[PDB]
């Protein structure tokens, strides 16, 4: 045995014009240490070819398999049968993104528009010679860049944010953290002031509600709920 | 007829790709980088080991120089590698790690003071100097005397990928996903682009460039158990040996991992074994002393492997309804090291394995890991086909040879994205292409009646059978132990496999977003670098590196000091064509020798070997009698080509 | 309208080229007047609880209120100031945070939808904040206008009239709830929003910070409802139908 | 939340695929409450300037809407009744309208711009339709209260107690101008909106409608202003400290 | 170098351009059409007289 689970799946298909919304359910036997990976490639390579999603490192590394698993944004491949007393799995893709087809939708291309909004990369007048020793930077504040860089872009608490899910335009946890992660790293020399011009807005910082749902599903449990005070402290503050 | 132009194409957005494409995009070329998924998830991603490069920065790579990653690559490689293309990545590997650093890198850095460290053979404590302090870390990867690997705590690869995307974005580089390289454009031996299909909405392109590069990763989902994504499935690869031109470098030569997780193939960091992991069989013994007296559990990764699976031939493995394996026992290391120098591997065990590993035993099994053969290039990274490049794991560069060094290959990624970049960005600036619309429209057309079809195929077979049957005779005939009446079998079955691949018949009809379809497609082409592996494998009669053969254990320096060069020139043959670009040991830095790991006088010594080495230790001896540095006495030996924008040499601290 | 005001509108900036400073100081606000009423709440329901202490005991403190050691009988005219700086709060206070509201059917939808998939507390709490905020836009009003045009009908004896006579418990028992579930939850977000007090342990300091909001509503609660029960019980004893009751507690210091 | 609401937030379609009508339902029924609203105004500002009349005119009024003719005296539980349904109203009202509010810095910043830089008639009415809206949810839920729960104190006496006793005049002089501004602005753009008179002549309609609008918002406020002063006049007359003004009508027929 | 390639290249967007394009388009070929000026708002716009055609 292994006990048979139940797993509903939403299906929508918005290139077919006699798609409809539904969901589609399957009758899988559970086996040791089951994940939804095992679980959708069993339904994909058995019962159905037609069913979409986007799995790559299987080792929740890469923020690839992002989707909502019985209400709750989580890491597909990183979640497992046997944590779900009921034997009841329902499947949605991740809202607040683009939906492309059943549980596959576009989180690449909004958090590279997000990488580009916040100006994510190193602010510095000049370039280090690489051909001779690198700046010293102390080992405690390369461990606190480290820990902000640690984001896989899984989408998780883009999903999460009630706030986004309401309004789009909203920068969203991942942005905010992303600001901070430059702000901490003596190798960017941006002030205050030019964080503000991104993010000191309605649709930046100040639109953040504090529902802290994306604290508490981020899978690499990131610092979001003190990280993103900090920057809403910074920012009120400018002028 | 859609037709996308740039400049500089990139297929793959991994570090070896995205590296390039900064390369190309600094210098005004307009460049695209094409993926199958955001570049910032591609495999790169994964690297927990970290990056070699010879800084000295630290006590324990006090001395480290070019010269001493240099022999240990070219040792490493059991002679099979180009070593001018050695040379050139071994003097560049310091800058990249530095540039790296430079665009937010965070890589782990050095305090001053005493620290609790683990040699294997006086376990004492390390003091680091105060001026090292804040200087780039380095740890023990790979099995090099010097510990030269760097890392950003355990996410190397992450942050390094996403350094290099950042770059990319910043630059204005035009990153384009879901979309996949599904055959070259070319005419006249010149490669002018690559016919593209858009997976969301089925569309057939056309991206014509004044030159492309190919940087697709690895071919390791050929086989049934590997540690790479599942995008890792070689189309790259062939796509470029699908034009009969451009031909594919020691296919057969892949890497496996001693300690992946079984049967997921979720790697284990070989910080387990290197802090004192110890493996153990079915009966819960201690078996690696019984093979290796005095190295053990710490011996070449390359011999771990091997005995692992001789273990489980010998009747000692732990039976599972997935197969054979072994146990990976860290719990001895105590819970309180394992909670603050293997966090990570505890989260993986309990997330994926469902056990503790401070408490539990992990199941682990060697399995495929690195792809060592590739497209073959010049040293400039150009293919036969003129106007194809290559760089990062999908290229035979071949700085590798038959053994790649661990954390050589993120290190390589970047390195050859940065020379490779350079030379792909000349080549951009000064060519001239000849865009004939009668050759993109017969490329297009003849893509876009491919996909037809395929969708309209009456035919019966199942495509994810003829996958996975494919993945089984990969894994239990061209692994770790291989030999000629088996991979003469496994040669007929996949040329079997191969011819009824197309006679499949897919449920779903539609063009767009389609993963039935795409599986009809690459599965056909998976199966021909199958078949290069294989029949690559069959042919090599001899023992070098990774491969492995048991009717010919021995290192052949006479008949096979040399590298496998596959071609598919017409379409109508079922098996690849194979012939051999010879290894000219005139022009070697270091002559053929023992490699340092294995059985002493297990390879068949070549006279020209005595010859070189006897010319090499009289021209170090007069060059170093007059008081000459090392760095004449290299060019004395071997010159090697370098970008004018890299020629520099790297300070270290105690210049 | 000014020439600045036109620019910043048209192009999205200030003339010197930077984003406004205006959403920071909106945000700045909504806060204070946020953190002021929840304080300003809880002293309230201590003052107004002082009636289970005793008729006597309220009523020394209602005449405190009303500058007792300044004016004869103390002027209940400062309640009414008192009153009318808390109305414009209130008002200012809504004006802000009803920014926040969903604003429409995607946005509701979409959002309650999403609230009952994710089943997370702090995500509900919010939904709580908005919906009792929204019904004191009509529950509050009432109680404010009251207070700041009768003053002089506060104490053990009137404000027990108006309890039960005047039917004002109904909407004081809503109110209590409501005001007590907005405020409790709000100063807690507040702690995690702009996080005073994360220090070294920021999910300590949450986990204790949800601790304590849970602890303060219900003491309040309760204590709100002894008090509640204290005026409604007195209420219901006033059947004399030739004493002023409303008038009683000032008619005797005027 | 059930199947179908997660289909369409999620797919942003019905499960047949069709855009969602609920978006026309929620035009309609602001619609309708805002009609509901402005004619219940028209008749009440008629039945309230009875006062004009005479003391025994809208008395006798008064005890109609209790059901005199069913009812010994009438019992005033009736207005209590009628009250908790406009106020129903009132609350679905404001609830759909407040919709249509600028909702942030920038919306408010450019609109506000736009409207002094434009000099529209018709978009400066609306912005007062916005203001007196937001206006009303705290002066018009103290009235709506006391309505529904004081209904026995409803008269030409008791009234004016109320309006000059209790201080309610201020609150009544700002709501009279707030919601006749509110309705009769209201009425008109509804007209227009839905276009129920246009015709063959829609210019000539809407030119109508608007002098209409006018003249039926002096007329009313005018009218409001008597009205006011009469229950102001008789307020300030109460002067005896012996007489129960408050339940004074209600003591005449129980 | 910016390179944009389409099948047929219609350069005006009056009449003639547009109804050109239209024709083009009609039977799968790519084709862009550049102008000035939204298209719309060609000169072609201005005729009031009117166009001849023997019906
Ligand atoms: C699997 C693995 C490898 C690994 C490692 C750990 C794991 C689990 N740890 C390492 C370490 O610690 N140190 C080290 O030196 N190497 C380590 N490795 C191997 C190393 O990570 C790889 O060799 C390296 O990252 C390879 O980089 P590369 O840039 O070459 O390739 P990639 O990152 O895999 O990306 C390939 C890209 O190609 C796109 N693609 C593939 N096919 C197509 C087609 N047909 N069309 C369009 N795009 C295509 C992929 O989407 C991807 O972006
Ligand atoms: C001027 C005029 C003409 C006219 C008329 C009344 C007026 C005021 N009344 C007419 C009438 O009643 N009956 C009639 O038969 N003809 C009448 N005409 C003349 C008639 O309208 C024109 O001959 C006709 O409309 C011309 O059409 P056509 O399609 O050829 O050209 P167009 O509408 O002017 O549009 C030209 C387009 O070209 C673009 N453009 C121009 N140069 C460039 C460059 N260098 N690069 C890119 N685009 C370019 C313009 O932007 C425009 O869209
Ligand atoms: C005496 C009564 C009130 C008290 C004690 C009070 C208190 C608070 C507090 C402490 C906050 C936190 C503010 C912040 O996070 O910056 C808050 C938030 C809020 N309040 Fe009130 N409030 C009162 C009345 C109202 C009213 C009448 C409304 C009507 C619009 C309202 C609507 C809101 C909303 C929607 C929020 C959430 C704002 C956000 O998410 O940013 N409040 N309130
Ligand atoms: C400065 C202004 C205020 C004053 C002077 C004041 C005064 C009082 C007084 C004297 C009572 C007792 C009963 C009565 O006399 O009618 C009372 C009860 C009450 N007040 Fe206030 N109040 C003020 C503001 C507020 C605000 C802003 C709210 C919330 C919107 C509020 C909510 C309540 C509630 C719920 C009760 C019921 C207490 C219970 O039964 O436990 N008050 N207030
Ligand atoms: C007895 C009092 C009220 C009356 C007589 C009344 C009447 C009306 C009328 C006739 C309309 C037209 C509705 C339509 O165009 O569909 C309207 C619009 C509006 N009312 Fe009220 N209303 C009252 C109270 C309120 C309140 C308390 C609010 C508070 C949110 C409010 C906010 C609005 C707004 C903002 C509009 C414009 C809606 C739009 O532009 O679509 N109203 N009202
Ligand atoms: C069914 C509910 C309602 C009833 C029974 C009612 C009853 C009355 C009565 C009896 C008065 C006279 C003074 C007093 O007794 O305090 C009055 C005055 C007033 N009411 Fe209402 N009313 C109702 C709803 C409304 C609404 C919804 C509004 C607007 C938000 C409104 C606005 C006013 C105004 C402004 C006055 C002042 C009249 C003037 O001075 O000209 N009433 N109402
Ligand atoms: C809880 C306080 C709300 C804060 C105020 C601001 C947000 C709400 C108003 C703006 C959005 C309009 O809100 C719209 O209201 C109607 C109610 O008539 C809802 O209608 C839906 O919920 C109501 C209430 O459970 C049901 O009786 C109704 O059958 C259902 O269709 C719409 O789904 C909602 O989108
Ligand atoms: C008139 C009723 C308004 C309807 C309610 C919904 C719309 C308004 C609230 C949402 C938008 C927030 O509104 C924001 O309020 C502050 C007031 O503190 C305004 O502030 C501006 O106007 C106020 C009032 O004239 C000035 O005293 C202030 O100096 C000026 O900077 C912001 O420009 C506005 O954008
Ligand atoms: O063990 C690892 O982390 C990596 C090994 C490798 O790259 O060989
Ligand atoms: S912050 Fe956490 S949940 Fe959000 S994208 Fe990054 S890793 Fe995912
Ligand atoms: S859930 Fe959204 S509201 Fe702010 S606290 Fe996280 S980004
Ligand atoms: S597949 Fe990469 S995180 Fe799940
Ligand atoms: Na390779």
């Amino acid at each position: 045995m292994g006990r048979m689970l139940t797993i509903r799946v939403f299906k929508y298909d918005p290139q077919s014009a006699v798609s409809k919304p539904h969901f589609q359910e399957y009758k899988i036997e559970e086996a040791p240490s089951m994940t939804i990976f095992i679980v959708l490639n069993m339904i994909r390579e058995t019962y159905d070819p037609d069913l979409n999603f986007d799995f790559v490192c299987r080792a929740g590394i890469c923020g690839s398999c992002g989707m909502m698993i019985n209400g709750r944004p989580s890491l597909a491949c990183r979640t497992l049968t046997k944590d779900f007393e009921d034997g009841v799995i329902t499947l949605l893709p991740l809202p607040a993104f683009k939906l492309i087809k059943d549980l596959s939708v576009d989180t690449g291309n909004w958090f590279n528009g997000m990488s580009q909004r916040v100006e994510s990369w190193i602010h510095a007048q000049k370039e280090h010679d690489i051909s001779k020793l690198e700046e010293r930077i102390e080992p405690e504040v390369a461990q606190e860049v480290f820990e902000l860089d640690r984001c896989i872009e899984c989408g998780c608490c883009i999903a999460a944010c009630g706030t986004k899910i309401m309004r789009e335009d909203f920068v969203g946890a991942a942005g905010l953290n992303r600001v901070v992660r430059f702000m901490i790293d003596p190798h960017d020399e941006r002030t205050d002031e030019d964080y503000y011009e991104l993010i000191g807005d309605d649709d930046g910082v100040f639109g953040c509600m504090t529902l802290l749902a994306c604290h508490d599903v981020c899978p690499k449990n990131l610092p979001l709920q003190s990280k993103i005070a900090y920057l809403r402290r910074k920012m009120v503050s400018v002028n | 007829m859609k037709v996308q132009y740039c400049d500089s194409l990139v297929i793959g957005g991994g570090l070896a790709g995205l590296r390039a494409a900064v390369a190309t995009q600094q210098k005004g070329l307009s460049t695209i980088v094409l993926s199958l998924i955001p570049v910032k998830r591609s495999h790169s991603a994964a690297a927990q080991g970290g990056m070699q490069a010879s800084l000295g920065n630290s006590k324990m790579s006090d001395g480290d120089n070019e010269d001493l990653h240099f022999m240990d690559t070219v040792k490493g490689s059991d002679w099979g590698c180009d070593q001018k293309v050695a040379r050139m990545f071994v003097n560049t590997a310091p800058k990249a790690i530095r540039e790296l650093a430079a665009w937010g890198v965070p890589w782990t850095r050095i305090h001053k003071g005493d620290r609790m460290a683990i040699i294997n053979a006086q376990k004492t404590t390390i003091t680091e100097e105060d001026f090292r302090h804040g200087l780039i870390h380095s740890r023990d990867f790979g099995g090099t005397k010097k510990w030269r690997t760097c890392y950003t705590a355990d996410a190397t690869g992450h942050t390094m990928l996403f350094a290099v995307a950042n770059e990319c974005l910043k630059l204005g580089v035009s990153i384009q996903d879901r979309k996949e390289a599904i055959a070259l454009i070319h005419q006249d031996g010149k490669c002018y682009g690559a016919v593209v299909r858009d997976l969301v909405t089925g569309d057939i392109i056309a991206y014509v460039a004044k030159g492309t590069l190919i940087a697709t990763g690895g071919y390791g989902r050929i086989y049934k158990n590997t540690t790479n994504a599942v995008v890792c499935e070689g189309t790259g690869t062939a796509i470029a040996l699908e034009t009969g031109i451009a031909q594919l470098g020691n296919m057969e030569a892949v890497q496996f991992h001693p300690t992946p997780l079984f049967p997921s193939g979720i790697l284990l960091t070989e910080g387990c074994r290197g802090d004192g992991g110890i493996l153990r069989d079915v009966d819960g013994h201690r078996f690696m002393p019984d093979y290796e007296p005095e190295k053990k559990e710490l011996a070449s990764r390359d011999v771990v492997s091997r005995r692992m699976i001789e273990h489980i031939r010998k009747g000692k493995g732990v039976q599972s309804p997935y197969g054979q394996h072994l146990w990976l026992d860290i719990s001895i290391l105590g819970r309180k090291h394992i909670e603050t120098n293997l966090r990570d591997v505890q989260e993986i065990c309990e997330y994926f394995a469902g056990i503790d590993p401070a408490e539990k035993w992990a199941p682990v099994l060697p399995m495929q890991h690195y792809s060592m053969g590739g497209i073959r290039t010049d040293y400039r990274g150009e293919a036969k086909l003129k106007g194809l490049f290559s760089a990062g794991e999908a290229a035979c560069w071949d700085m590798h040879g038959f053994n790649r060094l661990g954390g050589n290959s993120v290190s390589e990624a970047v390195v050859a994205g940065m020379i490779v970049g350079e030379y792909f960005a000349e080549h951009c600036a000064n060519t001239q292409v000849d865009l004939e619309t009668k050759t993109l429209e017969k490329f297009v057309k003849g893509q876009e009646a491919y996909m037809k079809s395929l969708v309209e195929s009456k035919g019966t077979e199942d495509v994810f059978k003829i996958k996975n049957r494919m993945k089984d005779v990969m894994d239990d005939n061209v692994g770790i132990f291989r030999d000629g009446p088996h991979l003469e079998k496994a040669v007929k079955e996949l040329e079997e496999l191969y011819k009824k691949s197309k006679n499949v018949g897919i449920k779903n009809k539609r063009l767009h977003a389609n993963p039935e379809l795409e599986e009809a497609y690459r599965v056909p082409m998976m199966l021909k670098v199958a078949l290069c592996v294989a029949k690559g494998a069959l042919d090599r009669t001899e023992s070098r590196g990774a491969h492995n053969r048991e009717d010919y254990p021995k290192r052949d320096d006479i008949n096979w000091l040399n590298r496998t060069l596959a071609s598919w020139p017409n379409p109508e043959q079922t098996l690849p064509t194979l012939e051999y670009e010879a290894l000219d040991v005139n022009e070697m830095e270091i002559a053929p020798g023992y490699r340092g790991y294995g059985a002493k006088g297990n390879y068949i010594e070549n006279p020209l070997s005595v010859k070189r080495q006897e010319e090499i230790d009289k021209i170090q001896s007069e060059l170093e009698a007059a008081g000459k540095d090392r760095h004449a006495i290299q060019e004395a030996l071997m010159p090697y080509e370098l970008p004018a924008k890299y020629k520099a040499r790297n300070e270290r601290l105690g210049d | 309208m000014t020439n600045e005001s036109i620019l910043e509108s048209y192009s999205g900036v200030t003339p010197e080229r930077k984003k406004s400073r205006m959403p920071a100081k909106l945000d700045w606000w909504q806060s204070a007047t946020g953190l002021f009423l929840g304080l300003f709440m809880i002293g309230h329901m201590f003052f107004v609880s002082t009636i289970l202490l005793g008729d006597n005991v309220m009523l020394w403190v209602t005449k405190k209120f009303e500058l007792d050691f300044i004016f004869e009988g103390g002027k209940p005219i400062v309640v009414s100031f008192l009153a009318a700086f808390v109305f414009a709060v209130f008002i200012a206070h809504a004006f802000l945070a009803m920014r926040k509201f969903p604003i429409n059917y995607r946005q509701y939808l979409t959002f309650k939808t999403h609230k009952d998939l994710m089943r997370h507390g702090d995500t509900t709490l919010w939904w709580i904040q908005a919906m009792t905020g929204f019904a004191m836009f009509f529950l509050g009003s009432v109680h404010l206008y009251i207070m700041m045009t009768q003053p002089q009908t506060i104490g053990p004896v009137s404000s027990s009239f108006r309890m039960v006579s005047e039917w004002m418990w109904p909407l004081y028992l809503v109110l209590l709830f409501a005001v007590e579930l907005h405020g409790s939850v709000g100063l807690y977000r507040l702690a995690v929003k702009w996080g005073w007090f994360d220090g070294e342990t920021p999910d300590k300091t949450r986990a204790n910070l949800k601790k304590l909001k849970t602890l303060m509503s219900a003491f309040l609660i309760v204590l709100g409802l002894l008090t509640f029960g204290a005026y409604v019980k007195k209420g219901l004893e006033q059947t004399d139908p030739n004493i002023d009751y409303k008038y009683f507690d000032y008619k005797r210091t005027h």
